[PDB]
This record gives structure tokens, sequence and C-alpha cells, in this order.
């Protein structure tokens, strides 16, 4: 399952 | 032995045609067992193992939802590094992301990794601590320095020791046989003479899985590495790969090679001749 | 800007043995841009029905494809992969040597 959150670079 | 879960992300602009294409895939191992492709028709996650299409709607939703924010953060992201670079709208660029988890033969965390590929370059990556952040440049530094701001490292590593491995774990015991299995190479060797005074030995391993193997070619008992030639492991299309290593000899020293061959499922080293 | 000039290998699942179904595989790896064409050609002609792989990449970060069709090998009947990328001056045909 993929993590939940991203975060911009 | 080890298992691994990882996942791999694709985003390129396309300069004056539209939005980037972004392409995911999911591995277990060296078997892949999702995919969202943004030029696909469903605009879902999908299927790509038997053992994953048992998960109900609420995996299925769930994950889809996920890629898509995925997605979105590095149709962001393309923007934010052409102005990082001061890049033209002239150009094609690519962002690349792989993350995921290794557990040992206990099926225990092992090791996490997150890692950001600009054009094809290391652009910034987790250290194995699970703490810090390598960063490639300057321009980079600003993506570290604003996850360290969002302790960002923190929230990754909770997942990458934690949810991450008890996806792998769920997964491989839903996966069972196939998943699990070691297929041991099949050899066989080959021998066409090139010059008057020359001929090509060939070393062929066959039907092997996981994908990691090491062939390696010796004269009258040491190695060799200028002379011979490594293709690239590839997929034989059954779940199984391949690979060959050749070597060009003397014509009539063929006796005087071995070739040896390294595979998980292979419990002794084999070593070959010509015969 | 990273470029890399794909690997090609153009062979059969399994061991081709005329008159029986099996599958022609062009694989492509190691290159970079992503953007490539590839096809599989019957006597010179291309294959329509053929499929491929999700995009992927390796540690170093090169792309890989695996194109792929179902066929039979008959004796007569030759077969090719053609692959253009941006690091070829013209396109690249790579022969299937069913005896390697």
């Amino acid at each position: 399952g993929l993590m939940w959150l991203s975060y911009f670079v | 032995g080890s298992h691994s879960m990882r996942y791999f992300f694709t985003s390129v602009s396309r300069p004056g045609r539209g939005e980037p294409r972004f392409i995911a895939v999911g591995y277990v191992d060296d078997t892949q067992f999702v995919r969202f492709d943004s030029d696909a028709a469903s605009q879902r996650m999908e299927p790509r193992a038997p053992w994953i299409e048992q998960e109900g709607p609420e995996y299925w939703d769930g994950e889809t939802r996920k890629v898509k924010a995925h997605s979105q953060t590095h149709r962001v992201d393309l923007g934010t590094l052409r102005g990082y670079y001061n890049q033209s709208e002239a150009g094609s660029h690519t962002v690349q992301r792989m993350y995921g988890c290794d557990v040992g033969s206990d099926w225990r965390f092992l090791r996490g990794y997150h890692q950001y590929a600009y054009d094809g370059k290391d652009y910034i990556a987790l250290k194995e601590d699970l703490r810090s952040w390598t960063a490639a440049d300057m321009a980079a530094q600003t993506t570290k320095h604003k996850w360290e701001a969002a302790h960002v490292a923190e929230q990754l590593r909770a997942y990458l020791e934690g949810t991450c491995v008890e996806w792998l774990r769920r997964y491989l015991e839903n996966g069972k046989e196939t998943l699990q299995r070691t297929d041991a190479p099949k050899t066989h060797m080959t021998h066409h003479a090139v010059s008057d005074h020359e001929a090509t030995l060939r070393c062929w391993a066959l039907s092997f899985y996981p994908a990691e193997i090491t062939l390696t070619w010796q004269r009258d008992g040491e190695d060799q590495t200028q002379d011979t030639e490594l293709v690239e492991t590839r997929p034989a299309g059954d779940g199984t790969f391949q690979k060959w290593a050749a070597v060009v000899v003397p014509s009539g020293q063929e006796q005087r090679y071995t070739c040896h061959v390294q595979h998980e499922g292979l419990p002794k080293p084999l070593t070959l001749r010509w015969e | 800007m990273i470029q890399r000039t794909p690997k090609i290998q153009v062979y059969s699942r399994h061991p081709a043995e005329n008159g029986k179904s099996n599958f022609l595989n062009c694989y492509v790896s190691g290159f970079h841009p992503s953007d490539i064409e590839v096809d599989l050609l019957k006597n010179g002609e291309r294959i329509e029905k053929v499929e491929h792989s999700d995009l992927s990449f390796s540690k170093d970060w090169s792309f890989y494809l695996l194109y792929y069709t179902e066929f039979t090998p008959t004796e007569k009947d030759e077969y090719a992969c053609r692959v253009n990328h941006v690091t070829l001056s013209q396109p690249k045909i790579v022969k299937w040597d069913r005896d390697m």
C-alpha cells in the first residue's frame, strides 16, 4: 500500500 | 530469504502538450502487483498479480486516491524544479521517485528507502538512518531545508519501518506459492568460432527467480573482466528471468575457461565448462 | 540532462521450436529519457497486436520496457525489433537471432 502523504520538493 | 516492497513513480513534462505523463508501479521482490498510468482508461490503481485481486473496494479506492495525490504532487514538482534550475518551458523534464522497505528472512524490517531523481540524476535521498537527507546540489538543498522544517523524515520513517513492513508481510502471505518461490537457473553453453584463432563461449542462465544473479568467467581459475560481455538481466515474460555472459577465447583453450553461476536458488555456486 | 541509449535484446520467452506457439520479446533497458518507440517486425512489416510492460526503472534511474507478442516461429518467417530514441541518429533494427 502507498504512503498517505506526499511532500512537495 | 529477504524480501522487498518497492514503488516506482515517473512524471514527465510535456511542453505545449498538456499535463505530465504519470506512471506508477508497485513491486514485491521482482513481481509487479499494481500500476497506475495517467494515459490509461480507468484512472484507477489496477491489479497486476493474482494475489492482489482479492483486496476489496476499500483497498482499491485508497490506493487510487493515494496514487492521484502522488501524481498531483509531482505535477507541481516539475514546475518547482524548472524554477529551481531556471529552465525554459521548451524542454521535457523527468521526475523519478522510488521508495519502500526490505525485510529479512524473519520478515522483520531491515531497511527503508525514499529517493528522488531529476532528469535521471540523484536529486535528494533519505539516508539509511532514515533521519537525514542527502542533497545532490545547491538546488536540492532548498528541498532538504524545507523537508527538515516540515519534519518529513520522521513521518517517512514511521511508514517505512511500520506500515510498509505490514503490507509486505500481508502481500507475501497472500502471494503464497508464487511470491515466496526461488527458481534455480537452468544453464547451458554455446560456442561459435569467430576468427580462425578465436572463438566465443556464451554461458546461459534461464528460468530463474528472483532476478538477482551473478555470472562470471574464469580462466585457469582466475576471473577475467576484461574480455567478457554481460547482457542486462531480462524478463522472459512468465515470471522468470534470463541472462548471459560471453567471452572470446583463443581457438583451442575452451577447456581452460569456467563459467561461475551464483543464485539464491542454487545450494552451491555452479562451475561449468565447454566440452 | 542525462542521456542514455537503449540496450536492445530480441528473444523468445521459451526456447524456440518451429510450429509451437511462443512469445517474441524485445527488451529495451538502460535508456533515458523515457520517450521511446518500439516495434516488432514480421518479415519487415510491423506487428499490430503487440503489448508492453509498465514503465519502470533500475537503481541508476535508467528505464526499461518489455514489448512482446504471441507468435508461432516458422522456419521462414523472420523477426526483428525496431527502436527509435533521441540517442539514436537513426532507428535501430535488432534481428531475432533464434540461434545465439
